[PDB]
RNA sequence: AAUUGUUGAAAGGGAAGGGCAUUUGAUCAGACA
RNA sequence: AACUGGCGAUGCGGGAUGAACCGAACGUAGAGUUAAGGUGCCGGAAUACACGCUCAUCAGACACCACAAAAGGUGUUAGUU
RNA sequence: CCCUGAAAAUGGAUGGCGCUCAAGCGUGUUACCUAUACUCUACCGUCAGGGUUGAUAUGAUGCCCUGACGAGUAGGCAGGCGUGGAGGUCAGUGACGAAGCCUAGACCGUAAGGUCGGGUCGAACGGCCUCUAGUGCAGAUCUUGGUGGUAGUAGCAAAUAU
RNA sequence: UUUGCUCCACACAAUAUAGAUGGAUACGAAUAAGGCGUCCUUGUGGCGUCGCUGAACCAUAGCAGGCUAGCAACGGUGCACUUGGCGGAAAGGCCUUGGGUGCUUGCUGGCGAAUUGCAAUGUCAUUUUGCGUGGGGAUAAAUCAUUUGUAUACGACUUAGA
């Protein structure tokens, strides 16, 4: 209607890191309204899209997507680890992100 | 070291899952009963549970039955260690020395 | 959650607000802090006066300008508690900072928007009852902050227009919950009641 | 059409370039190992370039295979191009660089005839 | 040192040809698991008798479960500990519901008030105080006055989201 | 070491920097406090030396 | 070759250059069949 | 001087920083589990839980380690005769 | 536990911000984060243990199974890469363009290095098995030559005057 | 200097983007106390009620939301117009009058949807600039040189010149 959102909103927080070396192969994902890591085993294996724009048209759009998947729960607060076709940019740190509802299980 | 008293349950689950043999070295996975038989059949022992039996009872051939088993190769414990600092005695809230009946839970997390 | 989060500083402990503001900032959440002068600091006013003076003495020797800059206004003190919790010399830090605004008083837009509170930095919830603490306005004014009277003038007039605003509001919601009572016991209402509403 | 092989996995596509080859002109990028006594590089301090070592060496399966699947062999004339006659699923022929234009057309041709791939099939091509 | 269980322990001076059936001594150790408990048993026996683990044996180690775990009790406690300047005995009174739940807060109190860690305390005696008014210490006697009641003012609520739109109460 | 003979500094730092000024008309950085009961008139004036 | 002029593209808040990784721009191989 | 372990000749993780400390010693990678050390924010990780203690008009805050003493206090704390 | 005792020279350091029912001190309970370590797999190389001359196709220092290991200065050894000349050979490349030089184009090698396109050029040159040494450069206040920043700067003001 | 500048209108084009994708939803103050309703003697007042989280409130069905019929209401909301008024802290936005108009899922209907082939953001934001079109509106100056000396190493300053 006014709303069409079929996914949950997310944020690209950090790469996996230690204090002093990061790992672009895993990004860490904050899912809106997901609080425990009990709460976040529901989004395990869901698919994630970071959508973005560009100025060159491509396959007939100026809109692009990087695709990924939740893979495990990260620490006590419902942050989630995830990996992507290509690694998310690092400029994207604190950019939004779509966790979808599929694969499903209800 | 941390050490103590294994149960049949964790001697079972060690041999079955991570037990290999020293067969001209060659660290050989067990995986079939006729691997054992060919080398410990000498002294009885013609089955994997035959191994377990001769181990868990310290029977007449425990030296060659034991040394046949290639030193086990565990992971870091799954739960973690439960101590904060490990290199104290068990009695002093660390991880080493004889913790006895509990050497199991530890092992069944490292397996 | 929201495009911009407006925070009523009044009642909030400096570092514990700075800490949560820093994190909302870095996770992409634009934030605006208001009434910074009504912000709180643990310890009585003297300890925090003394503290600001200790700050105040550090300056580059050969040229006092290139050295540390000391800012007097309750908001710049607040931004300072914040900036040091942000990797502010990086590309990403300048990013996150631009999402943040700090003000004395509640200036336009934000006086008509709703402003929100942070329980985990709320002094009345955080501090132990009986400790002594500091109001950032008094502390600022004692080290050079000029505009403490003007602000409370401008605010004492704000809080008037807003009481009126609230007044009309409370008067209207009396009608609405009035009409809401004629509609009760009807067929609709009792059904919703079943579905939790 | 090339004989079938596992996924070619390269392992380290980046060129190992000599230390400070990038810092003084005098110093070619041509790899040399740092023999000095302080050299972070030789010491493997965290954040310096990495050096060539034998873990990097490629899977014996796919080793020497160009993208296609064909170990390229160098060719100076038809006789040489002919040594590949019973091998085309396995051994492309790269025309030698000094082979004239009138002589690559003999070689290109004969390649097609016999079913052999030619890697650089365009040099001195009268277009 | 952890969450505590009470253990009776029983040992005896390894038998000899000319002294079979040596004499058997019991302690009640306050420890977390049975491996520590026996350690302590030998720690203390070698403080009274000519034994060590090397030459004796534990006869029985048995857990002791509190007799009435929903009967609030007033516990007197007797302690010896080492300070940074010497060693000294004490007596405290703990109000709780099982000998073991008290030994827990004892070691906490000893730690907070007297900076004494486990290694420096000896639990001389723990005892259920039968009649009231044998309750000597005040911080306990407060809780034994008739028809006692008391508010819990300035109540403070664990906020579950970062932002709030109210402005809290501390009401109660 | 340590001076030798203490002696006062040359010049007054509260007149720094010794640059040429913005314009020839130095500015009134301040006006009298206001007595809003008097009549109203100007509180400064201009001329040429 | 160092070094230089022009032209073209690009970056530059107290050096420059490098590692891992990815965005974007440019350029390219192979592989379909 | 003695014994061992090290550094030198050695990178990796912790100790902000650091030849020698803690952990752990290195072929190229993937998944997992951890060590020492940490988890307000910088900074990955509980503004977690529970009992106490401390309010400093120069509080205090983690080994090696980057110092403080005798002597005092009717601050408050719990104990002793 | 806190206070007093407790005095130094640029301005400044529990690492920083900051923190006071702590984000402080003692102690307890869990959860959680992440090393080149541990476990499993893949690939490389090393070492070892075995198997396999039976012709009628291609490697016997070869082929095939299997296990374990991999830090490194001085230093040893090994197996390779590149140059000038020399014996053999591919009846090798070339004025329908050899060598050389250029090239944020291409491919092979872990690497020394190797191969190709295109441009520029003009007379020679290479693979493979052997032979040989005036055989590999970043450094030696190295040798000879060339070139920068410096910098359109220092300066071009004695001797009277045009 | 080749018909330029500017405000409103639409069109094509380019170029962006620290990161829309139902709604940032307005008292103030206290916290060992308050919000709301109600009553009065209008108080530091009587009485009632609530909290214990926004887990809320509002919105939300319709080709991404198409084409149409009607009923019950006289309510709601979008738009462009107009009435009166408020807001200077950064007001640049808020409240109000009155018609016109679109929609209304408040209720009852007629019609459409496939083949995008079992997922591939499946494109619906808002930045800034550029080029022509015609609906309003507007017709400067600063610099060089010359010049004063309240100025000055040079730039700069300060004057003066139809
Ligand atoms: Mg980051
Ligand atoms: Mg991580
Ligand atoms: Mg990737
Ligand atoms: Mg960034
Ligand atoms: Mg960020
Ligand atoms: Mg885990
Ligand atoms: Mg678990
Ligand atoms: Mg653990
Ligand atoms: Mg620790
Ligand atoms: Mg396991
Ligand atoms: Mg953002
Ligand atoms: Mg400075
Ligand atoms: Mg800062
Ligand atoms: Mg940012
Ligand atoms: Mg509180
Ligand atoms: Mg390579
Ligand atoms: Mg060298
Ligand atoms: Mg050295
Ligand atoms: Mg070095
Ligand atoms: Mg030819
Ligand atoms: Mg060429
Ligand atoms: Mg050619
Ligand atoms: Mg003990
Ligand atoms: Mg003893
Ligand atoms: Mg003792
Ligand atoms: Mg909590
Ligand atoms: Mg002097
Ligand atoms: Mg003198
Ligand atoms: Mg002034
Ligand atoms: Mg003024
Ligand atoms: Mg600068
Ligand atoms: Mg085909
Ligand atoms: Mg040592
Ligand atoms: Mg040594
Ligand atoms: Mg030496
Ligand atoms: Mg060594
Ligand atoms: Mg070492
Ligand atoms: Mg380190
Ligand atoms: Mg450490
Ligand atoms: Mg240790
Ligand atoms: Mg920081
Ligand atoms: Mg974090
Ligand atoms: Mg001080
Ligand atoms: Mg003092
Ligand atoms: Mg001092
Ligand atoms: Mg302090
Ligand atoms: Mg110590
Ligand atoms: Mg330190
Ligand atoms: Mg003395
Ligand atoms: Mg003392
Ligand atoms: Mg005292
Ligand atoms: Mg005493
Ligand atoms: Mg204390
Ligand atoms: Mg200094
Ligand atoms: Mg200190
Ligand atoms: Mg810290
Ligand atoms: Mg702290
Ligand atoms: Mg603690
Ligand atoms: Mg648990
Ligand atoms: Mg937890
Ligand atoms: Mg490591
Ligand atoms: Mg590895
Ligand atoms: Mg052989
Ligand atoms: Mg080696
Ligand atoms: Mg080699
Ligand atoms: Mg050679
Ligand atoms: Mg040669
Ligand atoms: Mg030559
Ligand atoms: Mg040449
Ligand atoms: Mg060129
Ligand atoms: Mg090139
Ligand atoms: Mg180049
Ligand atoms: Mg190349
Ligand atoms: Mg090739
Ligand atoms: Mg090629
Ligand atoms: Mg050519
Ligand atoms: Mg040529
Ligand atoms: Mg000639
Ligand atoms: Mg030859
Ligand atoms: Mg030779
Ligand atoms: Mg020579
Ligand atoms: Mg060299
Ligand atoms: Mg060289
Ligand atoms: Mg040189
Ligand atoms: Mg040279
Ligand atoms: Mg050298
Ligand atoms: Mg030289
Ligand atoms: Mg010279
Ligand atoms: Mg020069
Ligand atoms: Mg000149
Ligand atoms: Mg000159
Ligand atoms: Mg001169
Ligand atoms: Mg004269
Ligand atoms: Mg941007
Ligand atoms: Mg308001
Ligand atoms: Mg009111
Ligand atoms: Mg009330
Ligand atoms: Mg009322
Ligand atoms: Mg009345
Ligand atoms: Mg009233
Ligand atoms: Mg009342
Ligand atoms: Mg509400
Ligand atoms: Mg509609
Ligand atoms: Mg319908
Ligand atoms: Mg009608
Ligand atoms: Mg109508
Ligand atoms: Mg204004
Ligand atoms: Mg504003
Ligand atoms: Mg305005
Ligand atoms: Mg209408
Ligand atoms: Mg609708
Ligand atoms: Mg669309
Ligand atoms: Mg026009
Ligand atoms: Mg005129």
């Amino acid at each position: 209607a006014e709303s069409h959102r079929l996914y949950v909103k997310g944020k690209h927080l950090s790469y996996q890191r230690s204090k002093r070396v990061n790992n672009p192969n895993v990004s860490l994902i904050k899912i809106e309204g997901v609080a425990t890591p009990q709460d976040a085993q529901f989004y395990l294996g869901k698919r994630i899209a970071y959508v973005y724009r560009a100025s060159k048209e491509v396959r007939g759009s100026k809109i692009r997507v990087m695709w990924g998947k939740v893979t495990r729960t990260h620490g006590n607060s419902g942050v989630v680890r995830a990996t992507f076709r290509n690694n998310l940019p690092a400029k994207t740190f604190g950019a939004s992100v779509r966790i979808f509802l599929y694969p499903s299980n209800i | 070291v941390a050490y103590g008293y294994p149960s049949y349950s964790t001697i079972r689950q060690l041999v079955y899952k991570r037990g290999f043999g020293k067969i001209n070295k060659q660290r050989v996975p067990l995986s079939d009963n006729a691997i054992i038989e060919a080398n410990l059949g000498k002294y009885g022992i013609l089955s994997i549970d035959d191994l377990i039996h001769e181990i868990i009872t310290v029977g007449p051939h425990f030296k060659q039955a034991n040394n046949f088993l290639w030193p086990f190769k565990l992971s870091n414990p799954s739960g973690g260690w439960g101590v904060p600092r490990k290199f104290k005695h068990f009695i002093q809230g660390g991880s080493f020395g004889n913790r006895e009946e509990f050497i199991n839970k530890l092992v069944k997390s490292m397996n | 959650v929201e495009p911009v989060v407006v925070i009523d500083g009044k009642g909030h402990l400096v570092g514990r607000l700075a800490s949560v503001v820093a994190k909302q900032l870095l996770n992409g959440q634009k934030i605006v802090v208001v009434r910074a002068e009504e912000l709180n600091i643990s310890g009585e006013f003297f300890r925090n006066k003394l503290k600001y003076h200790d700050f105040l003495r550090k300056a580059t020797a050969f040229n006092k300008t290139r050295g540390p800059f000391h800012f007097r206004a309750p908001s710049r003190i607040f931004y300072k508690a914040l900036r040091g919790m942000v990797s502010h010399k990086t590309a990403r830090g300048k990013a996150a900072l631009e999402r943040l605004k700090v003000f004395e008083g509640i200036p336009p837009p934000y006086d008509k928007k709703k402003r929100v509170v942070v329980p985990q930095a709320l002094r009345v919830l955080r501090l132990k009852p009986g400790r002594k603490y500091t109001t950032l306005g008094k502390l600022s004014t004692s080290v050079g902050w000029k505009y403490e009277d003007v602000v409370a003038k401008l605010e004492a007039k704000r809080k008037v227009s807003s009481a009126e605003y609230y007044a009309k509001k409370r008067a209207f919601t009396k009608k609405v919950a009035s009409a809401n009572a004629t509609a009760a016991e009807s067929d609709v209402a009792k059904q919703l009641a079943a579905l939790g509403y | 059409a090339s004989l079938p092989h596992p996924k070619i996995v390269k392992k380290h596509t980046k060129k190992f370039k000599r230390h400070h080859s990038d810092r003084y002109h005098r110093v070619a990028e041509n790899w040399r190992k740092q023999k000095g006594i302080d050299s972070v590089v030789r010491r493997r301090f965290r954040g310096n370039i990495s050096q060539p070592k034998i873990g990097y060496g490629s899977n014996k399966k796919t080793k020497f295979l160009s993208p296609s699947g064909h170990k390229t062999f160098l060719v100076a004339n038809v006789k040489d191009l002919e040594t590949l006659t019973m091998h085309t699923k396995t051994y492309a022929a790269e025309i030698a660089h000094n082979i004239s234009a009138k002589n690559r057309v003999v070689i290109l041709a004969r390649a097609k005839a016999l079913g052999i791939k030619v890697t650089n099939p365009k040099g001195r091509l009268a277009l | 040192m952890a969450h505590f269980k009470e253990y009776q322990v029983i040992g005896r001076r390894l038998p000899t040809e000319s002294v079979p059936e040596p004499k058997l001594f019991r302690m009640r150790i306050f420890a977390s698991n049975e491996v520590i408990a026996k350690s302590r048993y030998w720690y203390f026996l070698q403080k009274l008798h000519k034994v060590k683990k090397a030459s004796g044996e534990i006869v029985s180690i048995n857990q002791i479960n509190e007799a009435h775990p929903t009967k609030v009790k007033n516990f007197g406690v007797w302690v010896r500990y080492d300070s940074r300047s010497g060693t000294h005995n004490m007596y405290k009174e703990i109000r709780d519901v099982s000998r073991v739940a008290a030994v827990e807060t004892l070691y906490q109190d000893m730690a907070a008030r007297h900076r004494a860690r486990f290694r420096s305390i000896h639990i001389l005696k723990v005892a259920e105080i039968e009649k009231t008014a044998d309750v000597k210490r005040q911080y306990v006697k407060q809780f034994l006055t008739k028809d006692l009641k008391f508010p819990l003012p300035h109540r403070v609520q664990k906020s579950t989201k970062t932002f709030s739109y109210k402005r809290p109460s501390t009401f109660y | 070491s340590h001076r030798k003979y203490e002696a006062p500094r040359h010049g007054h730092l509260g007149f720094l920097p010794r640059k040429r000024a913005a314009s020839i008309r130095a500015r009134v950085k301040a006006f009298p406090k206001d007595d809003r009961s008097k009549p109203v008139a100007l509180t400064s004036f201009l001329g040429y030396k």
